[PDB]
């Protein structure tokens, strides 16, 4: 039989990354050429990431560790305009390196919640020497880490345990959600993605809205929507890794002002799970299959999906 | 088609948008991924880029592409939307055009190259 899988969630929640993991886990991975094609994206991601930090410093009133970085900071924008796909020159690499080691820049990086910084910034920036090589071919992790904004609706086909999986990947931004109705008919399961780490961040499309609340309001909308009654609502509480790192530094009370609990992984994660699971109104009738995932980790996604599939197999 | 002409589009995105038949093939693809408002907005931005007509065209474009819950609401961030909203001038949409351009180039355009609709033509 055929399965209509629908990947939903607010922007930057991890939908498209899960879609890549289906390719990795169920279709012999990415070829070398396929990886080479992401070289340009990895450079773009890296370059924009450092630029984001620099831009923020002025707004947030943060100064460079060494006054000599001002040169490099301006030199970043000069060479960002020239040094184009698909080569990072040694000069640019050195500029980005110096800026990234600088204490003022690091200060600003640490306050990234006050602006919009790619999740993968430090992943790439801390790995600059490797990626900056002219002979550099991105790894699968590099590919999985890349950020490319999904716009519209994209359909994928794969097979697993004798099931024809029709998978639908959509854009998560407010502007995109009108379009979601185009793939609501005949849905077997929805995998709703929540970026755990978004609890202290604000929406790129509205900087007065806390991301986690946007995700909550959205899930409430979907979860209780009467046309997904005969439809498996799987919840991926995603980015557990970034979350595990965040919760030691940034208090969850930014998101939930009433939360009297500790800032440790399992207690916080448990609290967030409740906030979503409590929004379910057909609690007597409808079951929510929640999982804590790391979309960029193949072993994790493979385990969780294997589980997800078994749910569907039993529930159909 | 050719495929001389056709083949050429995978080298760079400007080729595709520059050609008549190619631009039509891509709009067809975006329509199939329900992301066609991007190509439309860009196509609008070029006709945009008289001041009574510059004033005129701007409002029509805003209602169609930029207002909240607009029919063809494009996928840009809030920092870009506001500076767009605040700023009847020629270089007005430049930033928005560039963002949408990138949106198509980075996401849709690669998938267009791997579709059979282009793979056959080529
Ligand atoms: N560290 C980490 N990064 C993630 C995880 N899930 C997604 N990302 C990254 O977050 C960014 C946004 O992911 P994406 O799937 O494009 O978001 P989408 O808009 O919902 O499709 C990308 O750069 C991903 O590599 C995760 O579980 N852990
Ligand atoms: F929801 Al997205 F890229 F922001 F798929
Ligand atoms: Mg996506």
């Amino acid at each position: 039989k055929e399965v209509k899988l629908l990947l939903l969630g607010a922007g930057e929640s991890g939908k498209s990354t899960i879609v890549k993991q289906m390719k990795i886990i169920h279709e012999d991975g990415y070829s070398e050429d396929e990886c080479k094609q992401y070289k340009v994206v990895v450079y773009s991601n890296t370059i924009q990431s450092i630029i984001a930090i620099i831009r923020a410093m002025g707004r947030l009133k943060i100064d460079f560790g060494e006054a000599a970085r001002a040169d490099d900071a301006r030199q970043l924008f000069v060479l960002a305009g020239s040094a184009e796909e698909g080569v990072m020159t040694p000069e640019l690499a050195g500029v980005i390196k110096r800026l990234w080691r600088d204490g003022g820049v690091q200060a600003c990086f640490s306050r990234s919640r006050e602006y919009q910084l790619n999740d993968s910034a430090s992943y790439y920036l801390n790995d600059l020497d490797r990626i900056s090589q002219s002979n550099y071919i991105p790894t699968q992790q590099d590919v999985l880490r890349t950020r490319v904004k999904t716009t519209g609706i994209v359909e994928t086909h794969f097979t697993f345990k004798d099931l024809y999986f029709k998978m639908f990947d959509v854009g998560g931004q407010r502007s995109e959600r009108k379009k979601w109705i185009h793939c609501f008919e005949g849905v077997t399961a929805i995998i709703f993605c929540v970026a755990l780490s978004d609890y202290d961040l604000v929406l790129a499309e509205d900087e007065e809205m806390n991301r986690m609340h946007e995700s909550m309001k959205l899930f409430d909308s979907i979860c209780n929507n009467k046309w997904f009654t005969e439809t498996s609502i799987i919840l991926f509480l995603n980015k557990k890794d970034l979350f595990e790192e965040k919760i030691k530094r940034s208090p969850l009370t930014i998101c939930y002002p009433e939360y009297t609990g500790s800032n440790t992984y399992e207690e916080a994660a448990a609290y967030i799970q409740c906030q979503f699971e409590d929004l379910n109104r057909r609690k007597d009738t409808k079951e929510i299959y929640t999982h804590f995932t790391c979309a960029t980790d193949t072993k994790n996604v493979q385990f969780v999906f294997d589980a997800v599939t078994d749910v569907i197999i039993k529930n159909n | 088609p050719s495929p001389e002409e056709a083949q050429l589009w995978s080298e760079a995105f400007d080729e595709l948008l520059a050609s008549k038949y190619g631009l039509a093939a891509f709009r067809a693809f975006l329509k199939s991924e329900f992301s066609e408002e991007n190509i439309e907005f860009w196509l609008a931005c070029e006709d945009f880029k008289s001041p009574q007509k510059l004033s005129s065209k701007a409002r029509k474009i805003y209602t169609d592409f930029i207002e909240k819950e607009a029919p063809k609401e494009i996928n840009i961030d809030f920092q870009t939307k506001t500076l767009i909203a605040q700023n009847a001038t020629s270089g007005c949409f430049t930033t928005a055009q560039k963002r949408v351009y990138s949106l198509m180039e980075n996401d849709s355009y690669p998938r267009f190259l791997k579709s059979e609709f282009y793979q056959d033509l080529c």
